[PDB]
RNA sequence: CUUACCUGGCCUUGACAUACUAGAAACUUUUCAGAGAUGGAUUGGUGCCUUCGGGAACCUAGAUACAGGUGCUGCAUGGCUGUCGUCAGCUCGUGUCGUGAGAUGUUGGGUUAAGUCCCGCAACGAGCGCAACCCUUUUCCUUACUUGCCAGCAUUUCGGAUGGGAACUUUAAGGAUACUGCCAGUGACAAACUGGAGGAAGGCGGGGACGACGUCAAGUCAUCAUGGCCCUUACGGCCAGGGCUACACACGUGCUACAAUGGUCGGUACAAAGGGUUGCUACACAGCGAUGUGAUGCUAAUCUCAAAAAGCCGAUCGUAGUCCGGAUUGGAGUCUGCAACUCGACUCCAUGAAGUCGGAAUCGCUAGUAAUCGCGGAUCAGAAUGCCGCGGUGAAUACGUUCCCG
């Protein structure tokens, strides 16, 4: 059978959206399209600054995005350059001013996003899949996750018959909707195609609902 | 003089019970022309048939939702519950008549693949 | 039907052609793509060209015509029995 | 159901003669939910049997609906309380919609009334049921 | 989609920018009474002269991400493919799963 | 015979909440008088998406997103009341209408 | 239009990107030919920054690397989805047993919706699945008192209409309550199951979301992305007409009926959820009518779509292919649209087909369910008998597991 996607089943109990502003009937649509390509953009422009979380809000006829990232110096730029960049390129994709702001990431181990980057980039570089998977699965253990999985599916080796493998370590309680869950997915783009990732991280259960993270 | 709030499938009903003589109006009606069912009436009247005490009160009532059945079961509600406010000792006999329940019944939804909440298309193997 | 007050439609590239031969006296059929164009009286004693889809069909135009679109007499479609 | 004793549905007293057996003939009459309809056909069929001779309208419903019952049915089986009743109360019916009088509820007052006496289509029709069940 | 379709797409809509006031002009002077019906009857011929863009009963909605001509869905301007995608993810504000 | 009316929308009660106990405090303590917040009915948006990208017309995801709405009445203003209400600062997903 | 198909007319570094070179603000007003695509004429203007030497945008002309492809491969793939099936399974550590691969645990007696729980037992214990944590409904409490409410007062054009009240209904956030808690049987003194008091509710209360390990090289290169193979004056791109609506036939899924538990006419009650500013429209007048014109209130618990319909009372029809049924056809109209011929919906007059309850066979449903009645929305200029929702009225029957299916 097929499975729901982890954080949207969770949207509105343990976890908090991604983008926060309201918006009369006529100007949402508008203002999604906006967001879709500000996350675009920022995508492409930041692939090597360790970029996880973007987080769009509108507060009153401004934007502010803040990018959670493991490199904030990459970001940032040497003299701060780079921000006010950035912040002039996403004003002319918003139509009006915006302002970025910056998440250092802690552990970047316990980042499903971050970890499933790191698998892909090994993939494409022609690590071998089963050492990869193994190597993230004890990195995250090891920084201090109660569990986690990884899957990679497609043409492994360059294989003319594709296939899925996965591991895990720790446990997974995917049923349980309090439980706090980080999940992700990249493509690795090969020679022979394109192989799949996904990444399950389980740190722990949420007690006190949805009120607790002062939604 | 005593209240009561009477419920029945999407119908709610205010009944305020005092010591009077017997009249009894319903939505500044009065009974046979508000209910033109003589069953809806005779439900509306059994509280009052049971205890013997149909000329020792009058009733002044307003409804609002539902249907013929549930508001005639909401106000058969709202009068039991207002007697019980009046004297405590009713409510034996009127829970073994069954008036003290608030019947909890309502519409299932319609579910997606089905036609109804349960009907489910014709079926054909070949 | 289209309403009575916005009147009958005539697309104005073939009204023009009419105008032109019915001012002269030129009888050769005159070629035309507009199917939905109304039939007027100043068409009577013409020959219009109807496209079909693939050729163009002549069509004179007579008294008990008037009223009628010009694609009714331009049929679209070929079947001779299964 | 293989696994429960799925328990017997219980149907409140009818409003006007607090009887089970009216209530039940009237969900029999009733169709698609139409039970006003169906409850002035049986209560003006009763008022009019009363009409006619005067007796209480239980007594006599429940005598003829005694007379109407099946015995066995067919290895011939016999059948349980309910399933008698239930028969009957489907014949009568059947027979009084076949019937040709003028209002539903009047031809099922009329073959109430011949079945008291015995001359009634549901009572042949019982007749015939018990003729055929010598067959074993 | 074919960039053909989107191209054309955009071709339709500005050439219904392109004339939405002449167009209003020209329907408000078919719709006054006080002018007289030879002014009508040359609105009327003016309407019937613009090019066949400028109306916009020709314009198709389509997702927006990706040009699907299917299921548009006006309120977020995508089509259910990407709709369904993006609200897993929690992108679409205020939009969850829902069970009543 | 001055009365200043507040009303807040937002996709999310719980900010609607807590954004209008703010402002009743703020009122309270400039020392202006209050009534609310009174909750007005919500708007519930419903939408069927198509799950599979081909053929299964019953595989469907089914959303949904709410609308919720708070007024709230000023009465008696003190000067200070207007200031502090226009100091109070704006948090995004929740808007607010001021109407004097 | 969509549109990918057919006929004919047309363009070629291209409708779309980046790189190089040169000239022009971009733009903008009126015509002519043409079915249009196109082509050729033709008015008005010289913009924003400059260390003003040149630059930004947006156009025109040349050039080649290239663009472009709903063309093939779902059997080369990612992502997504159906199915068994919400079926109860899937496994590890440590111990023991065997030369071994491995085994036990997970098997046996009951019980449960359940590998649910208890019994026994070289097994002792734990993870993913089950269940619970989330949404909604039934009872009650706190906060809130407007645009929603009206028990007591008054004023009333008898309309909560007004002054007023914060009681009640309701709106919507937060809380409480059910736990086999108490009683009698019952079983192994267990688990569990029966029957009682209280309680709005009693033994996972009723529904929804949530899909284990895996199966069918099952579905999708026509949402999208992607390896490889194909076309490049055409398998790319632009346009007007036609087709996707054909019609000796055969199937699946639906609607409407065959009538008296009904049809028609007159009078008169009771909902819930949704929609509305290029929109919904009170009210007046015109029209038999679909609608038209004027005008009013609403960005909405404020105005509005809106008439709920089955129901009740009265009259008539008296079992007839009918005062049942409403197909088809002839006339005459309204609206949306540049445009209703092919090929829209709706209105009025006339017409009045099959159909008398349907063969062998076969489908759904265990309660507020089936059946029956109306109401709303997404798509959308216009175009639902489909789909997704909402409420009104409201049944029958389950002895039981032999037979059929999984
Ligand atoms: C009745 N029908 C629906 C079947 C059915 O019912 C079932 C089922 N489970 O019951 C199904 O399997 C199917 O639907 C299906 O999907 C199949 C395929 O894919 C497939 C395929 O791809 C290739 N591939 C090639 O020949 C490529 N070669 C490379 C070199 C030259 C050619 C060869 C081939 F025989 C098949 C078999 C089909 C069968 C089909
Ligand atoms: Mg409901
Ligand atoms: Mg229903
Ligand atoms: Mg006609
Ligand atoms: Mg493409
Ligand atoms: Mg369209
Ligand atoms: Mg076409
Ligand atoms: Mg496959
Ligand atoms: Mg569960
Ligand atoms: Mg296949
Ligand atoms: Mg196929
Ligand atoms: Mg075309
Ligand atoms: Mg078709
Ligand atoms: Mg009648
Ligand atoms: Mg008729
Ligand atoms: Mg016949
Ligand atoms: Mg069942
Ligand atoms: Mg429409």
């Amino acid at each position: 059978g097929q499975k729901v996607h982890p954080i949207g089943i969770r949207l509105g109990v343990v976890k908090r959206h991604n983008a926060n502003w309201y918006a009369n009937p006529k100007q949402y649509a508008e203002y999604l399209l906006k967001d879709l390509q500000v996350r675009e953009f920022l995508t492409k422009k930041l692939k090597n600054a360790m970029v996880s979380n973007i987080l769009i809000e509108r507060p009153s006829g401004a934007a502010k995005v803040t990018i959670s990232t493991a490199r904030p110096g990459i970001v940032i730029g040497k003299k701060g350059e780079d921000i006010e960049k950035l912040q002039r390129e996403l004003t002319n994709i918003m139509g009006v001013p915006a302002q970025v702001s910056i998440n250092e990431i802690d552990r970047p181990d316990l980042d499903a996003r971050l970890v499933a980057e790191a698998i892909a980039s090994q993939l494409e570089k022609r690590v071998m899949f089963r050492r990869a998977m193994k190597r993230a699965v004890q990195n995250t253990m090891r920084a201090g996750a109660k569990g986690i999985k990884v899957e990679v599916s497609g043409r492994l080796g360059g294989a003319e018959i594709a296939r899925t493998e996965w591991y895990r370590e720790g446990r997974v309680p995917l049923h349980t909707l309090r439980a706090d869950i980080d999940y992700a997915t990249m493509r690795a783009e090969t020679t022979y195609g394109t192989i799949g990732v996904k990444v399950w991280i389980f740190r722990g259960e949420i007690l006190g609902g949805m009120k607790q993270v002062m939604n | 003089t005593n209240y009561g709030t009477g419920r029945r499938k999407t119908a709610t009903a205010r009944v305020f019970l005092s010591a009077g003589t017997g009249k009894l109006v319903i939505n500044n009606r009065t009974l046979e022309q508000y209910f033109g069912r003589e069953t809806a009436r005779m439900v509306v009247r059994q509280p009052l048939e049971l205890l013997e005490a149909t000329e020792k009160y009058d009733l002044y009532i307003t409804v609002k939702g539902g249907g013929i059945g549930g508001q005639a079961g909401a106000i058969r509600h709202g009068i039991t519950r207002a007697l019980i406010a009046a004297d405590e000792t009713l409510k034996p006999v009127l829970r073994q008549a069954g008036f003290v329940t608030r019947d909890a019944r309502e519409v299932e939804r319609k579910k997606l693949g089905l036609r109804k909440a349960r009907k489910r298309p014709q079926f054909s193997k070949r | 039907p289209r309403s009575l007050k916005k009147g009958p439609f005539v697309d104005a590239h073939l009204f023009a052609k009419v105008e032109a031969a019915v001012a002269s006296n030129s009888r050769k059929p005159i070629k035309t793509w507009s199917r939905r164009s109304m039939i007027l009286p100043d068409f009577v004693g013409l020959t219009i060209s109807v496209h079909n889809g693939r050729n163009h069909v002549p069509v004179i135009v007579t008294e008990h015509m008037v009223g009628h679109k010009l694609g009714e007499f331009a049929p679209t479609r070929t079947y001779r029995g299964h | 159901p293989r696994r429960r004793v799925v328990a017997a549905r219980e149907i409140l007293p009818d409003p006007k003669f607090s009887s089970q057996t009216i209530a039940k003939f009237m969900n029999h009459v009733m169709q698609d939910g139409k039970k006003s309809i169906a409850e002035s056909i049986v209560y003006g069929a009763l008022e009019r049997v009363q009409e006619k001779n005067k007796v209480d309208p239980v007594e006599f419903f429940e005598t003829t609906l005694e007379k109407v019952r099946p015995m066995v049915e067919v290895v011939p089986m016999e059948v349980r309380p309910s399933r008698r009743t239930a028969l009957a109360m489907r014949w009568l019916v059947d027979a009084a919609a076949k019937r040709s009088e003028k209002t539903m509820a009047l031809r099922l007052a009329g073959e109430l009334l011949d079945a008291a006496e015995g001359k009634g289509a549901a009572i042949k029709k019982r007749e015939d049921v018990h003729r055929m069940a010598e067959a074993n | 989609a074919k960039k053909g379709m989107i191209n054309r797409e955009l071709k339709r809509e500005k050439t219904v920018a392109k004339y939405a006031a002449k167009r209003a002009e020209l329907k408000a002077t078919i719709a006054n009474v006080n002018a007289s019906d030879e002014e009508r009857f040359e609105a009327m011929l003016k309407l019937q002269a613009l090019p066949r863009n400028a109306s916009p009963v020709r314009l198709r909605n389509r997702c927006g991400l990706t040009g699907r001509p299917h299921g548009y869905f006006r309120k977020f301007g995508l089509s259910r493919n990407k709709l369904r995608d993006t609200v897993m993810q929690g992108d679409v504000p205020g939009v969850v799963k829902a069970s009543w | 015979n001055q009365r200043i009316r507040i009303r807040l929308k937002s996709f999310d009660h719980r900010l609607i909440d807590q954004s209008a106990q703010e402002i009743v405090e703020t009122a309270k303590r400039t020392g202006a008088q209050v009534c609310g917040p009174i909750p007005m009915p919500t708007r519930i948006e419903r939408f069927n998406v198509l799950t599979s990208p081909h053929v299964n017309k019953d595989a469907r995801d089914q959303y949904e997103i709410r609308t919720y709405k708070r007024l709230i009445d000023i009465v008696q203003p003190t000067d200070k009341t207007v200031d502090a209400l226009m100091k109070l600062d704006l948090a995004a997903g929740v808007d607010v209408q001021i109407a004097l």
